[PDB]
């Protein structure tokens, strides 16, 4: 029974994921090799820092990357579902049924399950990108990670998504909503109530120049210069050397006439802001402040990449060539005090829609503030599943989908003749781990909420369609209450891209484990 | 080395060396416009290694 | 499994047990030996937990939450950890019975939410009612100084303590802005207050009986380079065969030093401060012009001089600007303590001050300085926050009283959870009586008698063992401490009970 022992090793990891999924779940401490404490709900960090040897667990780790890269939600759905399929398969392995026909039973049940997922869709989003419409998608994503911030972070995240997402339809050629399109920053002090949403990237550097802010003119021209500010020299090498004190007067006076002549043509073209990616000389700050040009320095090359997607500016390797095609446009440039430090931000009003936004977070504890940043970053990739590839449809969540699939799959088990009926019936039983997981974490009795849940989905309707309840979920409450809530009350549902993609990954994950009857290794 | 008397001459020195490459570039863009340039469903791709 | 949660229970108690004797002004002090081979003994929970550097992750959470308590407030870092770890022991028997840890953590947030509402009801804003301006801060300082060796001399100490707070702007107050310099030897009642800043006066070099200590308005100038003849490390190598050139190179090396040395006289500053030792060469030339210079000054004292007279530090003696100079009203060098101490007086622009302390020994004064820090925080927060609550057992017993009645209307597991949280609040007054030598068994039962008579202000007397009201004892605490303590202790406890498994990677 070496194949059974491989399942027992996953059982230790299976109990680890039972405390992950759900808002009542538990957080794990991850101690990095550098002596840093890491505590997060998402289990992909745990599997990344822990190298796996045995293949059965390693396939589940590689299957986690399949869910994590393509979607920002459902990492715990694959680990829990694939782990239970091997636990319920121990009854068939014991009886003597070979693991070959066990795989064939899941393949027939997978096609029957994916066909029923299209009929589980109740509502559909119109892609209006309204402030209230984005709350329905983001609300279940914030859940199962951070508790108590679900209502607070709903309005903060939905505001930045609508700014970076244009309104268009019937166009699939140009991709939208890049991963880097949303940046999240944090600062100590204040609270979540004082947090605001910025329409552009926030710069933490101070305005060293004498010009604090620009004027009220519309569409301020901004220039991004990679070359440092100095006298014009050769692009290749061209290092200025000092020999005698007589040449010092020519070097100082030489830089005064050249810089003033190059910056005069820039100010005449309407460019009030110059972005210098390198160091700025002392003489450069003198001429730019008299012409009203705000000095902005960005030494980090990572921030200049996302800036090109906002105003459309391009970095110039040389200096002194104000190309109009490389110039950007910004509506308003001011300097605000964030967290006690005055910094120059980047934003705009009612023009030149930006593809990059930044959310400023404020919290009392820096440890819990970092976990909120990871929960929002994980919520960004969850929005990617709303695109053209079946992002409009939705399925009932909070354990409502796994219960309905039980009566659908078990109905076809006894109907389909042959030996495949044994694996089909056990395939629907493995879905019982999802409602039991939410019941154990919430402290509810497994002998009360779980058995009474099947009575709600089983009714007698004088018709050919079971109806009158689509709303029966699993109770997530921490206080004793009679019965369970409804899906329509809290609007907690699962996306089609999350549910449908997790099934194909979970079946292939458990198939590889059942396909291995032995291992072959060599000496290192 | 590149020695420029004026700021506008610096860009002319770099364009003078590229003009040798741009001389062969003009024959490439003129080949597409000479034969079926405005005809639809026709294009040209530079496979240059 | 459940074994990791139980292992985290003893880890929180071990950290809590060390902080129990440090709770309260009369509590015991803990001995901590850092790897730096420096002996550190303090009762402040912040410094205690920062020097331990516990590798245990859940015990580190109790250390991290103490830094958050020191940031926002700064007072109560010991009690916030004791209250946080107390829930670990109360929830220990509940885990074996099958009660989930999330249901226990859920009942705390409902009890704290109701407890914060009761804090605002117990906080009464009072300023000019039955109190004057001067007697308001004086009566608060005598409370923290009671039951101490300074209680007899506390009459003279309050006058110097109140004047130290009033010497700074009431809008922005900081405990680091008030300097304290320990002077070994002398009577305790003879201590005086200084408006300026003082230093240790480590200058060991001869040339005394010059540079008198009586000044009118001397100018202060910062010195950077070294004005003594012979340098510290480098030198000048000159090879000459002439006898007259041997004497010339001696004055040649001195001519380069006299260059920057003479430029100091062009500034016209009688006070010269430098972080480097000043040799006998500079003090000899400055003796005829009555110019004082002192070397080997700590960097922490140099920053207070800049904020005092509005000075600046320049590298050379050439480009020094005239507005960088500063002057005080009076300069006097006191020999108190068998050592001469320089001090500044009468600086209107000074953002800092210095309070000198005298006593019989350095170890005795160290207890007087730390006992004063507890009184300064009470005087400082009196003008800053007008909402105060009755401390010393008063508020602590009432928060646990109301939760017992509100739990009777709540059904389910949360009834015994709130009662356990209400029982967990009894550890704060317990350790206060145990660390004071009083019997914790009798006072706990006797205090609950009058506490049930309807009056919520009954506290615990810290002087003579008895039950009574702390309003007459002048025990005052701000409302921001009681509110943030319940939130920080619950937030730190919720993170510890939420850890099912501890994963540690070696590398």
């Amino acid at each position: 029974g070496q194949i059974i022992k491989s399942i027992a090793a996953i059982r230790e990891l299976h109990q680890m994921c039972l405390t992950s999924m759900g808002p009542c779940g538990r957080n794990k401490i991850i101690v990095n090799h550098l002596g840093k404490i890491i505590i997060t709900n998402d289990a992909a960090t745990m599997l990344r820092e822990l190298d796996i040897v045995h293949p059965a667990v390693k396939v589940l780790v590689m299957a986690t990357e399949q869910q994590k890269i393509d979607m920002g939600d459902g990492t715990n759905l694959v680990m829990i579902l694939a782990g239970e399929l091997l636990n319920v398969s121990e009854k068939l392995i014991s009886m003597g049924l070979s693991a070959v026909e066990i795989i064939q039973g899941y393949n027939m049940a997978r096609k029957f399950t994916l066909k029923e997922l299209d009929e589980m869709v109740v509502g559909e989003i119109t892609d209006k990108n309204d402030k209230n419409e984005l709350l329905k998608m983001i609300k279940p994503v914030i859940s199962s990670k951070k508790y108590g911030s679900e209502d607070i972070l709903s309005e903060l995240v939905s505001e930045a998504v609508s700014h970076v997402l244009p309104v268009a339809q019937q166009a699939g050629e140009i991709p939208y909503f890049n991963v880097d399109s949303i940046r999240v920053v944090k600062i100590m002090g204040g609270s979540l109530s004082n947090s605001t949403v910025i329409k552009g990237m926030v710069f933490n550097r101070e305005p060293e120049g004498h010009v604090k802010s620009l004027s009220e003119d519309k569409k301020h021209k901004v220039a991004v210069f990679t070359c440092p500010l100095d006298i014009a020299n050769t692009e290749t090498k061209g290092t200025v050397l000092l020999h005698n004190a007589q040449e010092m007067l020519d070097f100082s006076k030489g830089e005064e006439k050249q810089i003033d002549a190059m910056m005069k043509e820039i100010a005449d073209m309407g460019v009030e802001c110059i972005v210098a990616g390198a160091g700025v000389g002392e003489l450069a700050l003198h001429y730019l402040n008299r012409y009203g040009i705000l000095v902005l320095k960005v030494p980090s090359k990572f921030e200049l990449r996302r800036l090109c997607r906002v105003c459309g500016a391009t970095p110039l390797p040389r200096l002194g060539a104000p190309t109009p095609e490389e110039l950007g446009l910004v509506e308003t440039v001011k300097t605000m005090e964030i967290g006690g430090d005055r910094v120059t931000v980047f934003k705009q009003e009612q023009g030149e829609i930006s593809r990059t936004s930044t959310i400023i977070l404020r919290g009392a504890t820096q440890n819990n503030l970092d976990d909120i940043e990871r929960a929002i970053d994980d919520g960004v990739a969850a929005v990617k599943g709303l695109m053209k590839p079946s992002g409009g449809k939705l399925l009932p969540g909070a354990g409502a989908t796994e219960i309905e699939l039980i009566s659908r799959i078990t109905k076809y088990g006894e109907r389909t003749p042959g030996l495949l009926q044994l694996a089909i019936k056990q395939f629907a039983v493995a879905f019982e781990v999802v409602p039991r997981t939410l019941a154990e974490t919430a402290g509810l009795d497994v002998n009360e909420v779980l058995p009474n849940l099947y009575a709600a989905h089983n009714v007698t309707e004088p018709g050919a369609v079971k109806t009158d309840h689509l709303y029966k979920g699993v109770d997530i409450d921490g206080e004793s209450d009679e019965g369970v809530k409804d899906i329509r009350e809290e609007n907690i549902y699962d996306m089609l891209a999350t549910k449908k993609f997790a099934i194909n990954v979970a079946t292939e994950a458990a198939t590889t484990v059942l396909s291995i009857d032995q291992i072959i290794m060599a000496k290192k | 080395g590149f020695f420029y008397s004026s700021a506008d001459q610096r860009d002319k020195l770099a364009a003078s060396e590229r003009k040798f490459v741009d001389a062969k570039l003009k024959k490439i863009i003129d080949l597409k416009n000479e034969v079926c340039g405005m005809d639809p469903d026709k294009g040209f791709v530079i496979i240059n290694q | 499994g459940k074994g990791q949660i139980i292992s985290n229970i003893n880890a929180c108690v071990a950290v809590q047990e060390a902080l129990k004797p440090t709770l309260g002004p009369l509590g015991s002090d803990i001995l901590i030996v850092t790897s730096n081979q420096k002996t550190t003994i303090s009762n402040d929970g912040a410094t205690i937990l920062k020097l331990l550097d516990v590798v245990h992750p859940a015990a580190k959470t109790l250390v991290d939450i103490s830094r958050a308590q020191d940031a926002e407030v700064g007072d109560g870092t010991t009690s916030v950890t004791i209250l946080a770890g107390e829930l670990m022991k109360e929830a220990k028997p509940f885990l074996e019975e099958g009660i989930s840890s999330h249901l226990i953590m859920k009942g705390y947030r409902k009890a704290v939410s109701l407890a914060v509402e009761k804090i605002n009801e117990l906080a009464v804003d009072i300023t000019s009612e039955k109190s004057s301006g001067r007697e308001l801060l004086e009566r608060c300082a005598r409370t923290a100084m009671s039951s101490k060796l300074i209680h007899n001399n506390a009459d003279f100490f309050v006058k110097m303590c109140v004047d130290a707070v009033l010497s700074l702007d009431r809008n922005d107050l900081d405990d680091k802005l008030i300097g304290i310099k320990k002077i070994p030897g002398g009577a305790m009642e003879e201590s005086l207050f200084i408006n300026g800043v003082a230093f240790k006066k480590t200058f060991s070099y001869a040339g005394f009986e010059q540079q008198p200590k009586k000044f009118n308005n001397p100018k202060i100038l910062s010195l950077n380079v070294e004005l003594e003849l012979k340098a510290e490390k480098d030198n000048a190598e000159v090879r000459v065969e002439h006898v007259e050139d041997y004497q010339a190179i001696v004055d040649a090396e001195w001519q380069l030093i006299f260059e920057k040395l003479r430029q100091v006289e062009e500034t016209g500053a009688n006070i010269v401060l430098s972080k480097l030792p000043i040799g006998d060469l500079a003090t000899q030339f400055f003796a005829d012009r009555n110019i004082f210079c002192a070397g080997r000054v700590s960097a922490d004292d140099m920053n207070r001089v800049i904020q005092a007279v509005g000075g600046s530090i320049q590298s050379t003696t050439s480009d020094i600007k005239p507005e960088h100079l500063g002057t005080c009203a009076l300069f006097e060098e006191m020999q108190i303590g068998s050592e001469r101490y320089n001090l500044f007086q009468g600086c209107p622009q000074a953002k800092t001050c210095t309070l000198l302390l005298r006593g019989g020994a350095e170890q005795v004064i160290a207890e007087v300085e730390r006992s004063l820090h507890d009184a300064i925080m009470i005087v400082k927060r009196a003008l800053q926050n007008k909402l105060i609550v009755a401390g010393g057992g008063a508020t602590e017993m009432e928060v646990s009283k109301c939760l017992r009645d509100y739990s009777k209307t709540i059904a389910g597991k949360q009834q015994m959870i709130i009662n356990a949280f209400a029982k967990a609040l009894e550890v704060i007054p317990r350790q206060l009586c145990e660390n004071a030598g009083f019997d914790a068994i009798e006072i706990l039962n006797k205090l609950r008698l009058a506490h049930s008579k309807g009056e919520k202000w009954y506290g615990v007397v810290f002087e003579t063992e008895n039950i009574g009201d702390n309003f007459a004892k002048f025990v005052w605490e701000p409302a921001l401490v009681k509110i943030n303590a319940l939130n920080s202790a619950t937030e730190a406890t919720n993170l510890i009970l939420s850890v099912d498994e501890t994963i540690t990677n070696k590398g």
